């Protein structure tokens, strides 16, 4: 008998197109990265403004597709912190899509402070142990 | 040439009024009320609106949302963190 | 039977959308409209466009709001 | 016909079409909501939007382009950029079911030869229904890739960010109405392509 | 009997659970323990299970695809698929001074250095699970290669799933 | 046209399973809309290891088939030992052992948004008598969660 | 019978245009239109000319799309 | 006078987007496709070809040509160094 | 009107001449996309002589048949000897061989574009036991192409 090894489940010729797509959007996105890295060196990193300390370290898995102020206060909330927002909530939403799988809470913040971009930015206090959230001066 | 600022029927919304003239339309899959009043949906939810686009929005105090829009058939919001669709029928 | 193994229905909670039991718990089954369900498959055509054009036409094409014409419900 | 010594309905494949066209539309719908969040994984235009809540541009690329006008004459060009479409303000961003989803409208509207004609008008509605997902799929593959070559162009210092005034009112009104604090914003520069080529930065990956 | 978890890491005692519950003949249970401890029969259940074999010359070689035999993007081990890995143990037994070299493959999707990443990864955790049956650590090397020198096309389906492999070669 | 009830749930089906779990011997308690379930640690892990056995996940698969009947944002896995050399030593088994569940119970197809994972080794006993090791009533696994509407 | 003496037809790989068996060989059948197949004759008059021009003609003549005439399609 | 530099429906062409107005033709025997638009055909593909002729041209980064040409029921391909054809409906 | 499969192929046949080729004793190997055809040296030439016998004209001939079964771009045809007398001898009479396999198989009706023919000697052996002369199986030809499409 002649067999080779991987024999899986029948593929559909639709998810085949979507995966063709797929593909070049990929490589199209690893070389306009690649091309940005280069002109634009970053320096610092969030770790000084997200530190973590104890009970930073529970894990938690989340897919999330809403807003950004109920998650924030719901990894407070587990995280046993105060939670604190400053300034004004835009009237366009800032909308945040997280889908990650067991990794720490500051890892969870710190995602979702890179995410958040140029609208809003997260802080952590542990010696007050104070999360606080904090939107643009724009408009 | 300054613009408009915004829709005072966005007021009578917020209440929960409907505007003169128009004609209810039913919403089901979700929390939510629209009208219809000059090819326009008018519509007092608490959910956020995420796919088809609004043009004028506002807030009240308790956190409800009236917005003004195009028609359309269909409406996909976000309920807590999860996506779902809701149907709109009488257009 | 939405309230089996149980005492039965009691009442329609409109403000969940939801029924109660002759119990404390609540119930399964639906009694609004205005209740959360997980809806992601709609049917219709010229979806995630401003709807059916309500013209009548000799052909079988069919427009939508926006101008677009949907080639599925378009008779050949 | 042939040799010297050998010379010596039509409803069927419509009603096949009609319903095999919904038929595979149906499946093509359920094969895109069984792979929702991997698709909002992979064309996230949210992520793309600029600072003021402004779409960005779409650029097209041509390489290597030879035209033969006439005889005795002909046009070449090493590369070519197009601004296909242009910046504006939304308030919401653009999703994947506006491009990808088919419509569905169940049909209820209803034998020597009829079973052969009905299978081929079957076949040719799938044929169809799966040309149409083929064009979604590049339309909505087109408009990404515009966005991403309008960021690496942005990077690469060959097209003008666009500019942005907000003039700020105090408390205007009459005593009928009131408005706190009233801002206007508005794009004064449209974003472009530059022809000056002594300006352009060039990328040297290690 | 058998711990479905790999028993344990214990050497299994498969002959006399077949000659005990064949009694109630004992060389009828001797012969069908000679024939399913032979060498053919493991190569002909490795072919039941999705595990290619070749030999030629006095090199052979163990094909085992990553797709059925790892997790989704992980260096972790599917525990579902034991039987082919402890057939896999059962077939190494048979060559104790041999040297043992394992190689991890992938496709072209993805980035250099995570395709590297994820071979070596995979090369590791298959030397480990080699390592932890008995074989001694001085027989056993691994190297991750990305889509260095595949085997089939990558530019269509089934050819880029053919290509995300671990092998297994020895003297 | 529209749906009737939440798809793949039935309150007879909810009433019979809570019964069985609580005959087989998991706790299973609802007070308002909260609901608990509690474990022992013996009917799922080895002698103070974490390491499942091979037994236990058809306990999992039943403890997740109870998960699918609601809907839910949030869960909660807390895991509780006892003394046995040190608190990092159990407080380093009590979190992967609380990963362990979770990473089985995301595995299957529990439809929630987040759930939280954290170890609190031996610091809140429910029981004086603290003479046993993993057989002791106090060492233990515990799933919350709120129903929502 | 496309996949004979194997394990029969898994699916049609559109991507090269080929059923697959249920082995990990590939079949010889083609299940798209868009395969490489080596095709030299190809039937049809006007071939290597803009094709048959449309217009309906009293006579038999039938003339290309630029200009020419094909006598093989031509009627005596 | 400046001849014309291009046609810029070639990049549309290269995308795989059809030019608006332009109906389908079925194409056998390979990879490519084909849309005539104004009694021209316009041809995405990634093969060579030989014999009819076009009259632009266009080319992607990773390999994908794009002709404007006049319309013709066969197309001469080179593949992979074999001459073949390619059958062209629809006209 | 369209052809249903490529001219003259079938899987059945791909089967059945695999099957007689192995139970001949010519090796047919298939890894991926990649096909090998291992030879003894023994059952095409003569006692370390480039000149063919006039019986394994049949064996080329099936040899030709089932390489008509795939379509294909390139093959490689390379030879390999023992150690007779120095390298260059064998090196040339490696050559010799390649190149008088490989001119049949053109002669014959197989659709490739290029045949490439090369002979290493006595460079890569794959048997460490090397008493034999031409019946050492580390003395053969091998020729291997990949499938296209």
């Amino acid at each position: 008998k002649f067999k080779k090894p991987p024999i899986n489940n029948p593929s559909d010729d639709a998810t085949i197109k979507l995966a063709e797509a797929a593909v070049s959007v990929s490589d199209s996105m690893l070389e306009m990265a690649k091309v940005e890295k280069v002109i634009t060196p970053p320096s610092k990193d969030n770790t000084l403004t997200i530190p973590n300390a104890y009970n930073l370290q529970a894990r938690a898995s989340v897919d999330w597709s809403g807003p950004i102020e109920e998650l924030t206060a719901r990894i407070a909330k587990a995280a046993h912190f105060r939670f604190r927002v400053l300034g004004k909530s835009p009237s366009v939403p800032v909308l945040i899509s997280i889908s990650t799988k067991d990794e720490s809470l500051a890892e969870i913040l710190r995602d979702i402070d890179y995410q958040a971009g140029k609208k809003a930015s997260i802080h952590v206090y542990p010696n007050s142990q104070v999360v606080e959230l904090r939107y643009a001066k724009i408009y | 040439g300054i613009p408009p600022s915004a829709n005072d029927l966005l007021l009578h919304v917020l209440e929960g009024v409907p505007p003169p003239g128009s004609r209810r339309l039913v919403v089901s899959g979700g929390d939510a009320r629209a009208w219809l009043s000059n090819e326009k949906m008018y519509v007092r939810t608490n959910l956020t609106i995420l796919s088809p686009g609004w043009l004028a929005s506002m807030t009240s105090a308790d956190g409800t949302h009236a917005y003004e829009m195009q028609k359309s058939p269909v409406l996909l919001v976000s309920w807590h963190g999860k996506v779902m669709q809701l149907k709109v029928e009488g257009l | 039977g939405c309230c089996s193994k149980m005492g039965g229905i009691n009442y329609c909670d409109s403000s969940a959308g939801r029924l109660v039991c002759n119990n404390g718990f609540y119930s399964t089954c639906y009694c609004t409209r205005h209740a959360v369900m997980d809806l992601q498959f709609l049917m219709g055509c010229c979806l995630w466009h401003g709807g059916v054009y309500p013209q009548l036409n000799s052909s079988g094409l069919v427009v939508c709001n926006d101008g677009y014409v949907s080639e599925e419900c378009s008779l050949q | 016909t042939g040799s010297l010594a050998g010379l010596q309905k039509e409803t069927a494949l419509s009603v096949g079409a009609q319903a095999g066209l919904a038929w595979r539309a149906k499946i093509i719908d359920e094969q895109l909501n069984k792979q929702a969040r991997n698709l909002d994984a992979i064309y996230d235009f949210n992520s793309l939007v600029l600072e003021h809540n402004i779409l960005p541009p779409v650029l097209l690329e041509g390489r290597n382009t030879l035209n033969l006008a006439d005889a005795q004459s002909i046009r070449i060009s090493d590369r070519t950029y197009k601004v296909a479409k242009q910046a504006h303000f939304i308030t919401t961003p653009p999703t994947w079911r506006q491009y990808l989803w088919m419509d569905y409208v169940k049909p209820e509207a209803p034998k020597e030869i009829w079973c052969i004609y009905t299978e081929r008008g079957w076949k040719n509605g799938i044929d169809q229904a799966n040309t149409i997902l083929e064009e979604n799929i590049a339309r909505i593959k087109e408009d990404f890739g515009g966005m991403i070559l309008y960021r690496k162009l942005l990077a690469m210092n060959m097209v003008s960010p666009p500019y942005v005034s907000h003039t700020d009112l105090g408390v205007t009104g009459d005593g009928s109405e009131i408005h706190i604090d009233d801002r206007v914003l508005r794009i004064t520069a449209l974003p472009e392509l530059n022809v000056n080529s002594a300006e352009w930065r060039a990328a040297v990956a290690k | 009997c058998f711990h479905p978890p790999y028993n344990n890491f214990q050497p299994d005692r498969r002959a006399v659970k077949r000659v005990g519950v064949d009694t109630g003949g004992g060389t009828v249970g001797l012969v069908a323990s000679i024939y399913r401890d032979s060498k053919r029969k493991i190569i002909r259940d490795l072919q039941k299970q999705d595990i290619q074999y070749v030999e030629y010359g006095d090199t052979r070689t163990l094909i085992i695809p990553t797709d059925k035999y790892f997790m989704f993007s992980s260096p972790r081990l599917n525990e579902i698929c034991y039987p082919g890995l402890n057939n896999v143990i059962r077939l190494l037994n048979f060559y104790p001074q041999s040297t043992i070299y394992v190689a991890g493959f992938t496709d072209n999707v993805g980035s250099r250095s995570h395709k590297r990443k994820l071979s070596q990864a995979q090369a590791e955790t298959m030397m480990t699970f080699l390592w932890a049956n008995g074989i001694a650590a001085k027989r056993l090397k691994a190297e991750g290669y990305g889509d260095k020198n595949a085997i089939s096309d990558n530019a269509i389906i089934h050819g880029s799933a053919q290509n995300r492999r671990i092998e297994i070669q020895w003297f | 046209k529209l749906p009737c009830r939440v798809d793949g749930a039935c309150d007879a089906t909810i009433i019979k399973m809570m019964t069985d779990l609580n005959k087989k011997g998991i706790k299973v308690a609802s007070v308002g809309q909260n609901y608990l379930i509690s474990i022992p640690a013996s009917a799922l892990f080895a002698d103070q290891s974490p390491r499942l056995n091979w037994a236990s996940y058809s306990l999992l698969n039943e403890i997740a088939a109870f998960l699918k009947q609601f809907r839910k944002i949030a869960i909660t896995v807390t895991s509780y030992s006892s003394k046995y050399v040190s608190v990092k030593r159990e407080r380093a088994l009590t979190l992967a052992r609380s990963r362990v569940v979770s990473e089985y119970l995301w595995s299957q197809g529990v439809d929630s948004r987040i759930i939280f994972t954290q170890g609190l080794g031996s610091d809140k006993p429910i029981t004086s008598y603290t003479l046993g090791g993993d057989r002791s009533p106090n060492a233990r696994v515990e799933i919350t969660f709120r129903r929502a509407v």
